[PDB]
DNA sequence: AGCGCAATCAGCTGTGACTACCT
DNA sequence: AGGTAGTCACAGCTGATTGCGCTG
């Protein structure tokens, strides 16, 4: 059995996470199991770096007016 | 929670005792829905119960849902009660105590709500309505500052304990001041009448710890709600517990009183509004506030970026980063929109949408950015040899209520870590019995 | 934000109430005033935002009338009693005029509603209705002014409700039909308060849900220019639309235009 | 294909801004564009 | 000054409070003006602030203005004096004028008329009433290059000296740095040296009051000065130029950007000026309508500033044109004046008054500030919100509707970064379906649609799929003309596709719907121009972007000009009845096949 | 199969942003 | 570790070539 955090998101973000898995942008292959077109299984010990990467992607194409 | 939700959760004895005061009956009647008020007024002068079918025939067929809701709310509030009419019929008649007190409040009878005001003559140190409003504003600002923790505002220890019991501020270590929680931020984002009502409801819930009568406190609060602004009332005629409650209200700013021994007390606009515009919002994501107190400036800065601070004006810009930070602090987008709409300048009230749709939609979308990724810790099972074996285990997991996600096509399922041991034990036992 | 305004017009004709007192019936002007006051108190009870106005229709002029009981209700009732006492006690019959000035009272009610609407803040809409209780007989001399008042009320979407006590009034029926109000004739005068609470108390939004008596047979008889009497068939001019009972070779109204 | 149409519609119509807005609706004209009023 | 909450607080600087809320105005120490629109004195405050300051944003409630040196120069150019402007600024302050604005206003407005530049007998002379300023600027090394043959002094009357004609831009750039700005005032009432023409506008071309304000501000005290007037494309811009040319009553020169704008200006002159075709000439090397000996000459840019060999006829025309003075050289599309070859066009010809007309004064590379001394100060800036309130400008309902990226496209979008991702979010199947649905819905209600689309490679497969006419852009001259001609007076066809061709001022007919896909990067000018093709909710324009792509940031940063103008971009996430009818790319097979063709560019 | 109008290619330039190299 | 000149896409213009049509 596998222990971790299930991630539910839009298909676009699922494809982005799948790309991050193979691109080794985090240093390892921690995106292990893909179960659904909108759900993936991720190890829980580094859920913060995925949050940082997603936030960077989100505010990269945002142009904050500040 | 509104008044009706709290009233419906009380025992029938408390509700019956509440209706003995005319002030409570008027507040309950005004809290009723539009359809319920007409039914109460029609049955006000009835000494005989009416058939349920006859009452049900008053409203049209399409609006039967509202009729059912009003009847259910009236039954829950125990305004009327079911009567076994002879012949197997069921009759509905208003509560005699509630009906009598409502008629007394409306038509007249008995003694006045307050004892008297001319016994002591004119007040030597009477104030004015603007002065009372300023006093109420100062008291409320002091309370909200004490919520933050500034040393300039020093209040009673029991007032701090009340916030501690309300969960807004937690005292992890004795001696040090308590720290405000996220619920404190959400409460601050609420409007002043709602804040007062929530505080009073918490006081009512926790009054049993102080050994105070709920019925008397509610009756006095309702009497204060209908009090005339700028008019004094007699302290005399109240129990010692009522005196302590009045002192607490004076500490809260609802009631003005020069001295504890004084026999006069002046209800304020907060007390009148207890039972129940300076922000300009522009399409360029800018806020213009016509306020001077630090409280409003801080509240607006909770979810916006400040740009200029004029003596009578504040120029702020609502940006994505500020809204995201406010949401990370615990404030939801709906609360932000409600705060903006309630504080909206009278000029903005002219437009059919008080708040421009673009700003509200953008704030809501900014709220949705944070929760894009949904996280649910669990254990994944993917070693199913047969579909039939998977179905039984999935049904057992659904019976246990520990299922997180299911995939029948690929025979994949996710269960909560707490239920993982139970699922493992169930799966092992099935193989052993085979 | 729902502000309901209820302007109540009370037919305070001294002659009709004097005849009623002479009849020694169970219903008098005092009981009617009490019922009106109780209805106004109930209207103020229904919501904080509700506003009340009471206008007494009298032969001389129109008078704006407005201990365990509500403080605001106590002051309102005291003011109403003082105003009605001042109107009735100082009402001296000086002249042969007997018909009640109902049209003037309705015009004053419309003006008061117009004043109140402007003072209403822009975030709220002030729905306004006018309730009229009829005691004396209808007045035909005021046909044109009454029709103008009906049209003005319809233009501003103001309901006009008539509560006829003794004698039906065609003008009130026309006003209720045109403005969308309810016309009702009270069979038992002592039950006036119960009728008002059952029928006229709910607002138009509430009237949609509640089942109410169907509209009565509204008449549309016109008033002759040279007779000012009800007519069934009459001569109507094609230029000025003036109505005449008999044929004339030269229209009187067209004389103005040379 | 029959299933391809359904899969494509499910993916496209509800990708990012629907898996949360619809949840809020389940849990809870002048400025509307002409195609949103029909 | 203090950053307790990160905001510049000036509560102590301006504490004056005599009347609580009588004055609907706020001032700032550095410089800024805040105006309350919900005031009974709104129109008077607007008239006062327009003449002395230029706006920065005009939303529906609180207008905001800014005080700049050139705004004060323009204000003092009109009969307004220092005392009047100061006393009327303090008149409506509600807080008291800070002692950092009075000094700035004094310094700016004191040194306005000290130095003058005049043109006479094809010679440029700079004349100053005060002789001392000439010696003050005598020590500047850069000025010494302009004066030819030792500049003996030109003792006349008043001290003046000659300056080099080809180096007039350098001295204009230096003078503002020397706190002595130059002014270009042309007193056309009394010249007696210029052969004033017999032009006279017909007494049937009525103009709106807002154009009256701009024209009146152009001629403040009986003289014409160089300036810039900003009016929307739908509004009357060419009419203002024609009226100004008629009032100046001198030899007018009109410059355009394209070779089709010269015909537009000729038509406007023929419609609202009553000038015979003999005097009117077009100089664009297409017909050669004898430009020699003309009253009003209409030509275009990119021809007066050639860096290569010129045609013999064109060379003779230029030789004739560079040998006489011009009155009111009208420049169209003034936003693209600060260019490498367009700046020298002003210095290659001699004119007394330089009028700049545009609708979108915004530009990147912050070269708009250079236009303050290239031509003059910003004279008029139309308030678009109040212009559309009067009903003479279409109330366009702006929309910013985004379309999610398909999973088959987003993987390729995130995989590649070397400029190959432009076609990925441009050719989004969801955006294609949204565009098709919008086209069909607005065709069902008989609405004229103009679909702007840069990246013509995408437009090729975007237009043939819908089987609708499109303008590739280098197609021909005749095909484009006939397509635009049959676009308006034909019910069968009412939607066209444009690729960066309609990004200027053309003769496109009235349209109600604009759907732009894959525009330029952050060009606020392009978006403003595209919006201007719609106004003339009467109309509505849509912008389609792809989520989680750079087009989102581009759309966000390219609408800040329009929101400053007062427009609000509603976000549309779902299109009603998307699944009600059939659209292209219904299944995943053709969507994934589209990846093959969109990746088939491989321009390496 | 000689003229002449019109379609076509070369050279330069404006607008906007992306990207490689080094003090 | 940071910033400016090439460079690409897409459009414009003008300056020549150069290629098809040219009478009841
Ligand atoms: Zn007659
Ligand atoms: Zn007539």
């Amino acid at each position: 059995v596998l222990k971790g955090v299930l991630i539910e998101c839009d298909p676009a973000m699922k494809q982005f996470l799948l790309y991050l898995d193979e691109s080794n942008a985090l240093g390892k292959k921690f995106i292990i199991q893909d179960i659904d077109d909108t759900h993936v299984f991720v190890i829980a010990e580094l859920v913060n770096v995925l949050q940082e990467r997603v936030g960077e992607l989100m505010d990269q194409n945002a142009f904050s007016l500040t | 929670r509104n008044l009706q939700e709290f009233l419906g959760g009380l025992s029938p004895g408390v509700l019956d005792r509440l209706y003995g005061h005319p002030a409570t009956c008027l507040a309950v009647f005004r809290e009723l829905p539009s359809l319920a008020k007409n039914w109460v007024m029609r049955m006000l002068f009835l000494e005989q119960p009416l058939p349920q079918a006859a009452v049900a025939l008053w409203v049209k067929k399409e609006f039967s849902k509202a009729q059912e809701e009003s009847t259910g709310l009236l039954s829950g509030l125990r305004i009327w009660h079911t009567q076994l009419l002879p012949g197997g019929l069921q009759g509905l008649i208003l509560n005699p105590i509630f009906r009598q007190n409502l008629r007394i409040a409306l038509l007249g009878g008995g003694k006045a709500w307050s004892d008297d005001t001319s016994q002591l003559g004119p007040d030597k140190h009477a104030r004015d309505v603007p002065s009372l409003d300023k006093y109420a504003e100062e008291r409320w600002e002091v309370v909200l500052h004490f919520m933050v923790g500034s040393p300039s505002a020093a209040v009673s220890q029991d007032l701090a304990q009340l916030l501690s019991q309300a969960g807004l501020m937690k005292s992890t270590e004795p001696g040090e001041p308590p720290c405000i929680t996220s619920a404190g931020f959400q409460f601050l984002l609420l409007d002043t009448p709602a804040q007062l009502w929530y505080f009073m409801l918490q006081y009512l819930q926790t009054a049993q710890s102080r050994g105070m009568d709920l019925v008397e406190i509610l009756s006095f609060l309702f009497q204060l709600s209908f009090s005339t602004l700028g008019k004094d009332y007699s302290v005399e005629g109240m129990s010692d517990s009522l005196l302590n409650f009045l002192q607490h209200l004076r500490e809260f700013g609802l009631v003005f009183q020069r001295k504890r021994k004084s026999r006069r007390y002046y209800p304020t606009r907060l007390a009148i509004n207890l039972s129940s515009g300076f922000i300009v919002v522009e399409t360029n994501y800018r806020l213009y506030a016509y306020t001077e107190s630090e409280l409003q400036i801080a509240l607006i800065a909770l979810f916006s970026e400040m740009l200029y601070r004029f003596p009578n004006m504040v120029v702020a810009q609502v940006t994505r980063e500020s809204v995201q930070q406010a949401i990370a602090s615990g404030i939801t987008a709906q609360q932000i929109i409600h705060f903006l709409r309630t504080r909206a300048h009278p000029v903005m009230l002219k437009q059919t949408p008080v708040l421009p749709p673009t700003i509200t939609d953008q704030i809501r979308l900014w709220e949705l950015e944070r929760d894009r990724l949904r996280f649910t810790e669990g254990v994944l099972y993917n070693q199913f040899l047969s579909q039939v074996d998977f179905e039984l285990l999935l049904a057992h997991a659904r019976e246990l209520g520990v299922l997180v996600f299911e995939n029948s096509a690929k025979r994949l399922m996710v269960v909560t870590p707490a239920g993982h041991s139970d699922v493992k034990r169930f799966w092992k036992r099935q193989k052993h019995s085979s | 934000d729902e502000l309901n305004l209820l302007v109540i017009v009370v037919d305070a004709n001294p002659i009709w109430w004097g005849k009623q007192a002479l009849k020694e019936s169970q219903f008098t002007l005092s009981k009617c005033i009490d019922a009106v006051m109780v209805l106004g108190n109930s209207h103020l009870f229904m919501n904080r935002s509700n506003k009340l106005a009471v206008i007494a229709s009298h032969i001389q002029e129109s008078r704006f009338l407005y201990d365990g009981k509500y403080e605001l209700l106590t002051s309102a009732n005291e003011v109403i009693v003082e105003e009605i006492k001042d109107l009735m006690t100082k009402s001296d019959i000086k002249g042969q005029h007997t018909e009640t000035l109902l049209a003037g009272s309705l015009a004053k009610a419309l003006c008061y509603i117009h004043r109140m609407n402007k003072e209403v803040k822009d975030n709220q809409e002030m729905k306004s209705r006018i309730l009229v209780i009829k005691a004396a007989e209808d007045s035909a001399l005021q046909y044109m002014n009454f029709m103008n008042v009906i049209f003005a009320a319809q233009k501003q979407n103001i309901l006009i409700d008539a509560c006829v006590l003794d004698s039906d009034s065609g003008l009130l029926q026309q006003a209720c039909d045109i403005t969308g109000g309810l016309y009702l004739k009270v069979p038992q005068m002592p039950s006036l308060l119960q009728y008002l609470l059952w029928v006229f108390l709910p607002d138009q939004d509430q009237r949609s849900q509640l089942i109410l008596p169907p509209p009565v047979h509204v008449d549309y008889r016109a008033a002759c220019f040279c007779h000012r009497n009800l007519i069934e068939i009459g001569y109507v001019c094609s230029v000025c639309l003036s109505i005449f009972c008999n044929f004339s070779p030269i229209c009187t109204t067209c004389e103005t235009a040379f | 294909g029959t299933s391809s149409q359904a899969e494509a519609a499910r993916i496209l119509a509800a990708s990012w801004p629907q898996n949360r807005e619809d949840e809020e609706k389940q849990k809870l004209a002048s400025h509307l564009f002409p195609f949103e009023k029909l | 000054k203090v950053d307790e909450y990160g905001a510049k607080d000036y509560r102590l600087q301006m504490p004056l409070k005599d009347d609580h809320t009588s004055r609907p105005l706020w001032v700032a120490p550095d410089g800024h003006i805040f105006l309350e629109a919900f005031s009974p004195v709104y129109k008077y405050a607007q008239d006062f602030l327009v003449a002395i300051a230029e706006p920065v944003c005009r939303p529906t409630h609180v207008h905001e203005y800014k005080l700049t040196a050139y705004s004060l120069y323009a204000a003092v150019s009109v009969g307004l004096q220092t005392s009047d402007i100061t006393e009327y600024l303090r008149k409506l302050s509600k807080t008291g004028v800070p002692d950092g604005i009075m000094q700035f206003i004094k310094l700016c407005t004191v040194s306005y008329g000290k130095v003058k530049l005049v043109l006479k007998h094809n010679r440029y002379f700079v004349e100053s009433c005060h002789p001392d300023v000439i010696q003050h600027l005598l020590q500047d090394p850069v000025i010494r290059e302009c004066r030819l043959r030792n500049s003996e002094g030109e003792a006349t009357e008043t001290v003046s000296f000659e300056v080099k004609q080809e180096m007039i831009e350098e001295l204009q750039k230096r003078c503002i740095h020397l706190e002595y700005p130059l002014l270009a005032e042309y007193d056309f009432r009394n010249d007696s040296v210029n052969p004033d023409i017999n032009i006279d506008l017909k007494p049937t071309a009525v103009l709106r009051p807002y154009q009256e304000k701009s024209l009146r501000k152009m001629f403040g005290n009986g003289r014409a000065r160089s300036g810039v007037i900003v009016l929307p494309c739908g509004a009357g811009k060419s009419l203002v130029g024609v009226t100004a040319a008629c009032t100046v009553r001198k030899r007018c020169l009109v410059l355009g950007n394209s070779a089709v704008s010269v015909e537009q200006w000729k038509a406007q002159f023929k419609m609202w000026s009553t000038i015979d075709d003999s005097q009117i000439c077009r100089f664009t090397s297409d017909a050669k309508d004898k430009p020699i000996g003309c009253s009003v000459a209409i030509s275009t840019y990119s021809m007066l500033g050639h860096t290569t060999k010129r045609s013999w006829e064109a060379e003779r025309v230029m030789e004739w044109l560079k040998t006489q003075e011009w009155g009111l050289m009208i420049l169209d599309e003034v936003h693209t004046i600060p260019a490498k070859m367009f700046r020298r066009v002003l210095t290659i010809v001699q004119a007394h008054c330089k009028l700049g007309l545009t609708a979108t004064l915004v530009r990147e590379d912050d070269k708009i500030v250079d236009l303050n001394f290239l031509i003059g100060p910003k004279l008029y800036e139309a308030n678009w919100m109040e212009l559309q309130n009067n009903g003479y400008i279409a109330k366009v309902q702006c929309a910013e509707v985004w379309c999610p990226m398909s999973p088959e496209f987003y993987r390729e979008y995130v995989a590649i970064k070397t400029k190959k991702r432009i076609l990925l979010y441009t050719m989004n199947p969801n955006k294609f379906r949204a565009c098709q649905f919008l086209i069909k819905f607005h065709e069902r209600r008989n609405d004229k649609i103009i679909v702007f689309a840069d990246n013509v490679f995408a437009l090729k497969e975007y237009a043939i799929r819908l089987n609708k006419p499109y303008i590739y852009g280098p197609t021909s001259q005749g095909e484009r003309m006939q397509i635009l001609q049959n676009f308006k007076h034909n019910p069968k066809i009412n939607t066209i596709f444009i690729s960066k061709v309609g990004d200027t001022s053309f003769d496109l007919p009235e349209a109600n719907v604009l759907i732009q896909i894959s525009s330029h990067g952050g060009s606020r000018r392009q978006e403003a121009q595209r919006l201007g093709r719609v106004l003339r909710y009467n109309a509505f324009f849509y912008s389609l972007v792809s989520q989680d792509t750079q087009e989102m940031a581009y759309s966000t940063k390219r609408q800040r000009f329009l929101v400053d103008q007062g427009y609000s971009f509603k976000v549309i996430t779902k299109l009603a009845g998307m699944e009600e009818e059939d659209l292209a790319f219904s299944t995943k097979e053709e969507q994934q096949q589209l990846l093959q063709k969109v990746l088939a560019a491989t321009d390496l």
